DNA sequence: GGGCGGCGCCCGAACAGGGACT
DNA sequence: GTCCCTGTTCGGGCGCCG
C-alpha cells in the first residue's frame, strides 16, 4: 500500500517550471516490464492517469536488476532535478560492520518497492509526468528524483520512531529501505518482536517481501556477510586484463579501496600516480613497473581469507599503523590482539614537501575521526615511532601538533627524521653565503655561494625561477662543503622547506638537497634580510645578480 | 509576540555539515533535544529545508551544555563599555537561558536547522528547527536586549559602580571589590536573575633583545634581522651601525666585538622597544586579527591587530608543562583566553590565524572548548620567522 | 546504456594568500 | 601591482550501499 506519512512539501526553484522533454524509443522487453509495472501501480493509486491538462513530460525507462526478472523503473529527472529546490541530504555516512555489538538475535529486512510506498506531496506531482509507447504522473517517490532519498531516509526514521520508542532496546540499522535488527532476546521474543516490526511498518504502508527477510546467518547486508561473532565482505573481483585504460584503472583501484577495509596491506599508490593528467576515461595508459608489483602484491594479498569482529564497548579500541614506502600507511583497529575490527589504508599526499612524522600525524588524525564515526569513541595507538623521535619533532616544529595516547610498537620501518638541523652553528665548519637570482623576462638565473675561506662559485640556469635558484644556491653549496657547514641564506622559501624537515618532495630538486642532507654530519643554516649590505651576504648578491 | 528578521541581501542561510561526534556528545545531545522539542524550543524538520549549522555539546559539572556553531548564520544575518577593562575582577555569568522565553520569526526558523547524527550512521541525521531565541546567535542578545535592560535596571541603580556587560550569551560584571564580596555581589545577581577575570593584571609582552657579553657574526646577523623587522613597527629602529660590524665574509662562530657606536645603537633600540606603538586606533568597521605563534615548550605569542604591523595588543599565554602536554589544547585555551579579552576590551572577537594544521584542529578543538561563543579561524602554515621574532 | 542520494578515493582546475621583484 | 609557489575547495571519474 501507500503509506499514510504525511507528504513532504517541495518547491520548484524561485521561478521555474516543470520539465517539458520528450519521451525517446524503448525495447519491446523494455516496454512490457514499463507497462506492467505501470498498470499495476496504477491500481495501487501510485500513479494516476493524466490527460491534456498536464503540459509536462519527461523520459523513462528501465533497468535489469540484481534480481532475475524484476525491472527498475527509472524516470530520467535530471532537467526536473536542476528545477527542484535544495535539500538537506539527511545520509551523513555509511554504517560498517565493525561498529556493530553482539546481539543474541538478528534479522535483516528489505521494505519492498520502498520509494513507491511513501506519497508525494500533491501541488508538486503533474512535475513528474511521463508517457509510455498512455500518460501518468506519480502519485508516490519517483527513482530518480533528486528529493527522493532524503525524503525517504527522512519518512522511514518518522515511520520508525514509535517503533523505536516503544523498543528502545531494539537496534534497527537503518539504511536506505534495509534493516538490520539486533535484540538481547531470545530467538523466540525476538521473532515475535519482528513481527511486530513488520505489522508496525505494514501499518505505515511499508511491506517487507518474505523474499527478502533474512532469518538465519550469514547475513546478506550492505556489501558484508554477517556471521553470529565475525564479519566478511562479499567477494571483490579485481579484472585480470591486460591493456588498461583509465576506466580500468579507476574500477581497479575502487575495487581496491573497498578492500582495504579489512585486507591488510593495500597499496594503490603506483597504480594512482598512473592516472595523473589523463585526457579521458578511454585512454589507455600503460602499466609502470612500479604499479604493476604492486597490482601483483595486493593480488597476492586478496587471494588470503580474511574477517573482521564485532565490538564490544566494554574494551578498548585499539589501532596500529604500520608504514609503507612512497608516503603509504595501513591501519588495523583491534580490540584483541588478533582479532581486527577493520583495516584501511592512508595515503593521501599533502604538501609539496613532506616528512614521515607529518604523514603519521594526519594517519592518525584520519582515523581518529574515523573511529569517532563508526565507535563515538578515539581509539589508543600503537605507530612505530619512537617517544624520542615524536619529542624531538614537538619540541622542534613551528605548529602545534598532537597525537592521542599511543604507545611504540617496534616493527620496521620505524619512522624517524632523516637529518636535524643545528640549533647553533659550527665552530671551524666552513661558511657558505648563498644566493640566487632570476630574470623574470628571460627565465635566466645563477645561483651560488661565497664563503669565508674564500671560495665562490655560480651556476647559470636556464627557465628558472628565483625560488627555483635560491634552492640551488643551498644545493650548491651542500655539493661543495663538507660534512659539516654553516650555510646563510636571504630566502625565507628555503628556509621554511628546509626547516621544516621533508623526507620526501615532489621537486627533484628538493629531493637532491635532502639527499645532501642526509649525508651531511652537521648542517648550521641562518637566515638574513636580503639587500640590506649584510656582509656575506652582500658579495654573493652581487655575484649572482651580474646576469639581471 | 515576535520580530522580524531579514538575512543580509544578496545571502541564503547557511549549509554547514556536522561533523562527527563522539558518543557522549551524541547521547547529551538527544537528552538535551528531547527536553528541548517536549518544551516546545526546537520542532523536528526535515529533508525539505535546505539549511545546517553544526551543533555539540561541552561538560563545563555533570551536565551538558549544547553549542551550535552559529559563525555562519551569524555572518549571514543582519546588521562597549571601555571602563570595563579596567575593573579590579570580572565574572562570567551565562545567561543564555533567557533566550529560551522570546518566541523567534516564523520565517527565520528555517535558518536555524541542524541535525544530530547517529553512532556509525544507525540512523539518517534527525533535524531540528528553533521557535525562539537560540543561544549563540547574534540576533539573540539583540532582540532581548531591550528585556535585559529592564531586568538589570534595578541592580544598575543599586550598584552604580559595577559594570554589566553583555556579550551574546554571557554577561561580564566588573567590579573594583575584594574578591570574597564580590562573589557576594554576583550571587546577588544571580538571585536577581530569575525574573572569574582580572584585566587589571593583563600585560603587554614586548619584544625583547639578547643581553650578551660576547657577540659572534651569527648572533649580529639574527640580530640585524630581528631588527629590521621589528622596525616596520618601530620606524625608531636603526640597523646601519650593527650592520657595518657585519662587512666582508666572516665565519659565523667567529667573535666580532662591538663599537661604541653600534653599542649605543642596541641601546637606543633596547629603549625604543618599550615605547608604545604609535598610531594604532581600533577600527569597529573591520574585523580583529589574532595571530599565534607556537614558542615550544608550552609557550605562546600573540598578537590583535587589523593592519598589518598596527598591533592593538600583543601577549603571551604561558603554561609551564613539559611531562605530558598536549598542543591543541594549549592552542585553544589560548584562543578562548585571547577571545575573552578581545570581547572584554573592544566587545568583538578576533579572527584567529592559528598554527595548526586544519585537520588536527577539527579533529580536536571540541574537545577543549569551554566556551558558549566560537571565533572565527583560519589555519596558516606560517614562517619561522616571525615566530623568532616573538620569542 | 542511461536516473538518484550517501560515503570513500584520487586528480586537476578555480581560487586565496604571501614573498620577492622592478 | 606580477610571477611563483603553496594550500584549499570543489567537481569529475571510479568504487561501495541502497
Ligand atoms: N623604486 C624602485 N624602482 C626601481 C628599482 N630598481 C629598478 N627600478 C625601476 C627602474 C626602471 O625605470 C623600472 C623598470 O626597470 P627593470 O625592467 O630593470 O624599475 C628599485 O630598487 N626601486
Ligand atoms: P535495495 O532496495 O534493497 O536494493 C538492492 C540494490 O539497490 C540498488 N538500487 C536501489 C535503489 F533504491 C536505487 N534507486 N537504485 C539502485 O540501484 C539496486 S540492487
Ligand atoms: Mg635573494
Ligand atoms: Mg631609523
Amino acid at each position: 500500500p501507500i503509506s499514510p506519512i504525511e507528504t513532504v512539501p517541495v518547491k520548484l526553484k524561485p521561478g521555474m517550471d516543470g520539465p517539458k522533454v520528450k519521451q525517446w524509443p524503448l525495447t519491446e522487453e523494455k516496454i512490457k516490464a514499463l507497462v506492467e509495472i505501470c498498470t499495476e501501480m496504477e491500481k495501487e493509486g501510485k500513479i494516476s492517469k493524466i490527460g491534456p491538462e498536464n503540459p509536462y513530460n519527461t523520459p523513462v525507462f528501465a533497468i535489469k536488476k540484481k534480481d532475475s526478472t524484476k525491472w527498475r523503473k527509472l524516470v530520467d529527472f535530471r532537467e526536473l532535478n536542476k528545477r527542484t529546490q535544495d535539500f538537506w541530504e539527511v545520509q551523513l555516512g555509511i554504517p560498517h560492520p565493525a561498529g556493530l555489538k553482539k546481539k543474541k538475535s538478528v534479522t535483516v529486512l528489505d521494505v519492498g518497492d520502498a520509494y513507491f510506498s511513501v506519497p508525494l506531496d500533491e501541488d508538486f506531482r503533474k512535475y513528474t509526468a511521463f508517457t509510455i509507447p498512455i500518460r501518468y504522473q506519480y502519485n508516490v517517490l519517483p527513482q530518480g528524483w533528486k528529493g527522493s532519498p532524503a525524503i525517504f531516509q527522512s519518512s522511514m526514521t518518522k515511520i520508525l520512531e514509535p517503533f523505536r520508542k516503544q523498543n528502545p532496546d531494539i537496534v534497527i540499522y537503518q539504511y536506505m529501505d534495509d534493516l538490520y535488527v539486533g535484540s538481547d532476546l531470545e530467538i523466540g521474543q525476538h521473532r515475535t518482536k519482528i513481527e511486530e516490526l513488520r505489522q508496525h511498518l505494514l501499518r505505515w504502508g511499508l511491506t517487507t517481501p518474505d523474499k527478502k527477510h533474512q532469518k538465519e546467518p550469514p547475513f546478506l547486508w550492505m556489501g558484508y556477510e554477517l556471521h553470529p561473532d565475525k564479519w566478511t565482505v562479499q567477494p571483490i573481483v579485481l579484472p585480470e586484463k591486460d591493456s588498461w585504460t583509465v576506466n580500468d584503472i579507476c574500477k581497479l583501484v575502487g575495487k581496491l579501496n573497498w578492500a582495504s577495509q579489512i585486507y591488510p596491506g593495500i597499496k594503490v599508490r603506483q597504480l594512482s600516480k598512473l592516472l595523473r593528467g589523463t585526457k579521458a576515461l578511454t585512454e589507455v595508459i600503460p602499466l609502470t613497473e612500479e604499479a604493476e608489483l604492486e597490482l601483483a602484491e595486493n593480488r597476492e594479498i586478496l587471494k588470503e581469507p580474511v574477517h573482521g569482529v564485532y565490538y564490544d564497548p566494554s574494551k578498548d579500541l585499539i589501532a596500529e599503523i604500520q608504514k609503507q614506502g612512497q608516503g603509504q600507511w595501513t591501519y588495523q583497529i583491534y580490540q584483541e590482539p588478533f582479532k581486527n575490527l577493520k583495516t584501511g589504508k592512508y595515503a593521501r599526499m599533502r604538501g609539496a614537501h613532506t616528512n614521515d612524522v607529518k604523514q603519521l600525524t594526519e594517519a592518525v588524525q584520519k582515523i581518529t575521526t574515523e573511529s569517532i564515526v563508526i565507535w563515538g569513541k578515539t581509539p589508543k595507538f600503537k605507530l612505530p615511532i619512537q617517544k624520542e623521535t615524536w619529542e624531538t619533532w614537538w619540541t622542534e616544529y613551528w605548529q602545534a601538533t598532537w597525537i592521542p595516547e599511543w604507545e611504540f610498537v617496534n616493527t620496521p620501518p620505524l619512522v624517524k627524521l632523516w637529518y636535524q638541523l643545528e640549533k647553533e652553528p659550527i665552530v671551524g665548519a666552513e661558511t657558505f653565503y648563498v644566493d640566487g637570482a632570476a630574470n623574470r623576462e628571460t627565465k635566466l638565473g645563477k645561483a651560488g655561494y661565497v664563503t669565508n675561506r674564500g671560495r665562490q662559485k655560480v651556476v647559470t640556469l636556464t627557465d628558472t625561477t628565483n625560488q627555483k635558484t635560491e634552492l640551488q644556491a643551498i644545493y650548491l653549496a651542500l655539493q661543495d662543503s663538507g660534512l659539516e657547514v654553516n650555510i646563510v641564506t636571504d630566502s625565507q622559501y628555503a628556509l621554511g622547506i628546509i626547516q621544516a624537515q621533508p623526507d620526501q618532495s615532489e621537486s627533484e630538486l628538493v629531493n637532491q638537497i635532502i639527499e645532501q642532507l642526509i649525508k651531511k654530519e652537521k648542517v648550521y643554516l641562518a637566515w638574513v634580510p636580503a639587500h640590506k649590505g649584510i656582509g656575506g651576504n652582500e658579495q654573493v648578491d652581487k655575484l649572482v645578480s651580474a646576469g639581471i | 509576540e515576535t520580530v522580524p528578521v531579514k538575512l543580509k541581501p544578496g545571502m541564503d542561510g547557511p549549509k554547514v555539515k556536522q561533523w562527527p561526534l563522539t558518543e557522549e556528545k551524541i547521547k547529551a545531545l538527544v537528552e538535551i533535544c528531547t527536553e528541548m522539542e517536549k518544551e516546545g524550543k526546537i520542532s523536528k524538520i526535515g529533508p525539505e529545508n535546505p539549511y545546517n549549522t553544526p551543533v555539540f555539546a561541552i561538560k563545563k559539572s555533570t551536565k551538558w551544555r549544547k553549542l551550535v556553531d552559529f559563525r555562519e548564520l551569524n555572518k549571514r544575518t543582519q546588521d562597549h563599555p571601555a571602563g570595563l577593562k579596567k575593573k579590579k575582577s570580572v565574572t562570567v555569568l551565562d545567561v543564555g537561558d533567557a533566550y529560551f522565553s522570546v518566541p523567534l520569526d516564523e520565517d527565520f526558523r528555517k535558518y536555524t536547522a541542524f541535525t544530530i547524527p547517529s553512532i556509525n550512521n544507525e540512523t539518517p541525521g534527525i533535524r531540528y528547527q528553533y521557535n525562539v531565541l537560540p543561544q549563540g546567535w547574534k540576533g539573540s542578545p539583540a532582540i532581548f536586549q531591550s528585556s535585559m535592560t529592564k531586568i538589570l535596571e534595578p541592580f544598575r541603580k543599586q550598584n552604580p559602580d559595577i559594570v554589566i556587560y553583555q556579550y551574546m550569551d554571557d554577561l561580564y560584571v566588573g567590579s573594583d571589590l575584594e574578591i570574597g564580596q564580590h562573589r557576594t555581589k554576583i550571587e546577588e545577581l544571580r538571585q536577581h536573575l530569575l525574573r572569574e577575570l582580572h584585566p587589571d593584571k593583563w600585560t603587554v609582552q614586548p619584544i625583547v633583545l639578547p643581553e650578551k657579553d660576547s657577540w659572534t657574526v651569527n648572533d649580529i646577523q639574527k640580530l640585524v634581522g630581528k631588527l629590521n623587522w621589528a622596525s616596520q613597527i618601530y620606524p625608531g629602529i636603526k640597523v646601519r651601525q650593527l650592520s657595518k660590524l657585519l662587512r666582508g665574509t666572516k665565519a659565523l662562530t667567529e667573535v666580532i666585538p662591538l663599537t661604541e657606536e653600534a653599542e649605543l645603537e642596541l641601546a637606543e633600540n633596547r629603549e625604543i622597544l618599550k615605547e608604545p606603538v604609535h598610531g594604532v586606533y581600533y577600527d569597529p568597521s573591520k574585523d580583529l586579527i589574532a595571530e599565534i605563534q607556537k614558542q615550544g615548550q608550552g609557550q605562546w605569542t600573540y598578537q590583535i591587530y587589523q593592519e598589518p604591523f598596527k598591533n592593538l595588543k600583543t601577549g603571551k599565554y604561558a603554561r609551564m608543562r613539559g611531562a605530558h602536554t598536549n598542543d591543541v589544547k594549549q592552542l585553544t585555551e589560548a584562543v578562548q583566553k585571547i577571545t575573552t579579552e578581545s570581547i572584554v576590551i573592544w566587545g568583538k572577537t578576533p579572527k584567529f590565524k592559528l598554527p595548526i594544521q586544519k585537520e588536527t584542529w577539527e579533529t580536536w578543538w571540541t574537545e577543549y572548548w569551554q566556551a558558549t561563543w566560537i571565533p572565527e579561524w583560519e589555519f596558516v602554515n606560517t614562517p619561522p620567522l616571525v615566530k623568532l621574532w616573538y620569542q
